[PDB]
């Protein structure tokens, strides 16, 4: 239990959200461009808040890890077997919905 | 103490980075701004990283070791067998550092047969595997909702922050409710047919 | 009272003890508050709520919160209730027995602590001193948070810091609020 | 046409407690990702233009996320 730091000028929950955001896996240009692809897709042309791209990324990876969590949570094996859409569809069959 | 005078300039610099991070978080982007590698979004991410490592500099500057307030950090203790030193080896799944510490069934079985072997338990592969399955699903779930929890804790920014659940506009204007029931229909339809798409596709094997 | 906006991450405090008897304690809480506005004159209270009254504690706590919910600690409960702990959600039931039904002479406040030590005092500390001098008991129960309605964390083992109450903590024994 | 990293996906997978994966699972996650975003934005925009606005808001996206079933469950009560 070594010492810990709380700064005076910044609320922690802000610093924890910033550190949370720097943690995201996918690179942010690829993402930004995938939202472009879906917007130019939808024929809707609206400016997006950058705050809203933020929300979309945080939530997307939430969902994806959520699906791998779901798929590994039903794996009973004799040794490691590599994971296939068989397995994801079975995991989803058992639990479902989101993450 | 003339140095203690300098450390607060670093702290308010932190305050400044957060000022500009919110100024960028508000800036709105059309589509061509969304192809931009220099866009207000990516600027906001460059700023967030420069902040967090200023913070880290500063943490290692006060001896205080770098970490901040997350449920990820606390080791999650587990005694779910009736056998406490199986839970010795098992309880440090987590002792492995940071995120990405999360097992599959194989790992739990290796740790339960580790604590079976070197502690010399000697119980059949039967109830050994009951212990391994019960435990794996139990801590799988506990860990999952611990992560989810950390998500609803720190999510979005000061903009998403102010959200009441019952000012949802769909409530007073049922035309909107109509449209949204429609979109959710579409959404679930698609999810399930894409998952089954790659199922019945990988059947090509 | 001066007000400031309600955002997540403030502190929840309760001012009071644990006509007639309720008339004495009253004179103290409102006294301490005044003293506070004097001792620390910068507008940090977001969400004072008494109303309507007299009403069951959790209902008092209901009108305190516009968004999200609260997370409070078992060590920072009043020693009268804290003592009845020394067994899972079995104890959720008891802490409901003490903090749900009983009707309060107490005042619940949410104060925001933002930098800016005044004189010697912090927010929590100027409320500490103004409270003691005013002859008034005060418990800092926990902090205001995005998740859940009412969330208790098991604090009994190690206490939380006066200051370290804003961290994440993952509760057991979660309690939904009331209706209107 | 360039995608998103085969390692980044092997890394989301690894985060889910998954070691290695069938090849085609790579592109499955791509597909799944894109479906998700679609019907979040679809819902977000539905708000945005109902309220008659030229910009999609981080609030619009919260209102959409919480509508996605379990996804944001627990937030803001």
């Amino acid at each position: 239990k070594p010492h810990r730091y709380r700064p005076g000028t910044v609320a922690l929950r802000e610093i924890r959200r910033y550190q949370k955001s720097t943690e995201l896996l996918i690179r942010k240009l690829p993402f930004q461009r995938l939202v472009r692809e879906i917007a130019q897709d939808f024929k809707t042309d609206l400016r997006f808040q950058s705050a809203a791209i933020g929300a979309l990324q945080e939530a997307s990876e939430a969902y994806l890890v959520g699906l791998f969590e779901d798929t590994n949570l039903c794996a009973i094996h004799a040794k490691r077997v590599t994971i296939m859409p068989k397995d994801i569809q079975l995991a989803r069959r058992i639990r479902g919905e989101r993450a | 103490r003339g140095s203690r005078r300098q450390i607060q300039r670093l702290e308010q610099l932190l305050a400044l980075y957060v000022a500009e991070i919110r100024r960028l978080q508000e800036k709105e982007l059309d589509l061509s701004e969304l192809d931009d590698p220099d866009s207000a979004y990516l600027q906001e991410a460059r700023l967030k990283r420069k902040l967090i490592r200023l913070f880290g500099r500063l943490c290692e500057l006060k001896d205080c070791s770098s970490l901040t307030g997350r449920v990820i950090e606390q080791r999650i203790p587990y005694r779910g067998t009736r056998y406490p030193e199986v839970n010795r080896r098992i309880e440090r799944l987590i002792n492995k550092p940071g995120p990405d510490t999360f097992p599959d069934y194989g790992d739990v079985l290796r740790a339960v047969e580790k604590a079976a072997a070197r502690h010399s338990l000697g119980l059949p592969r039967q109830q050994l595997q009951l212990m391994a399955q019960d435990a794996f699903r139990d801590v799988g779930i506990r860990l999952q909702e611990r992560r989810h929890l950390d998500l609803i804790y720190n999510f979005g920014c000061h903009l998403t922050d102010d959200y009441r659940p019952g000012v949802d506009p769909a409530l007073s204007d049922p035309v909107l409710a109509r449209r949204l029931r429609e979109n959710r229909s579409l959404a679930m339809s698609r999810l399930d047919e894409v998952i089954s798409k790659y199922a019945m596709l990988q059947d090509k094997s | 009272l001066d007000t400031v906006r309600y955002d997540y991450g403030h502190y929840l405090i309760m001012l009071g003890p644990f006509y007639a008897e309720s008339s004495w304690a009253q004179a103290a809480v409102q006294t301490a508050l005044e003293l506070f506005s004097a001792l620390y004159p910068a507008p940090c209270i977001s969400g004072y709520a008494r109303p309507p009254g007299p009403s069951a504690v959790i209902e008092h706590l209901g009108s305190l919160v516009p968004k999200g919910g609260l997370l409070l600690f078992l060590s920072h409960l009043p020693d009268d209730v804290k003592d009845g702990l020394g067994t899972g959600p079995g104890m959720q039931q008891f802490v409901s027995s003490y903090f749900l039904n009983p009707a309060c002479s107490n005042v619940f406040i949410t104060v925001r602590q933002r930098g800016e030590k005044i004189n010697g005092r912090t927010v929590l500390q100027a409320l500490g001193r103004a409270c003691d001098m005013a002859g008034c008991q005060h418990y800092v129960l926990g902090s205001t948070v995005p998740l859940g309605g009412l969330n208790f964390v098991n604090d009994l083992a190690s206490p939380v810091s006066t200051a370290e109450m804003m961290d994440d903590f993952s509760p057991f024994f979660t309690v939904e609020f009331p209706p209107i | 046409i360039q995608g998103i990293t085969k390692p980044a996906i092997r890394r989301l997978a690894r985060r889910g407690g998954v070691k290695r994966i069938s090849g085609l699972i790579y592109e499955e996650t791509r597909g799944v990702l894109k479906v998700f975003l679609e019907n979040v934005i679809r819902d977000a925009v539905t708000y945005t233009e109902h309220a008659k606005r030229k910009t999609v808001t981080a609030m619009d996206v919260v209102y959409a996320l919480k509508r996605q079933g379990r996804t944001l469950y627990g937030f803001g009560g």
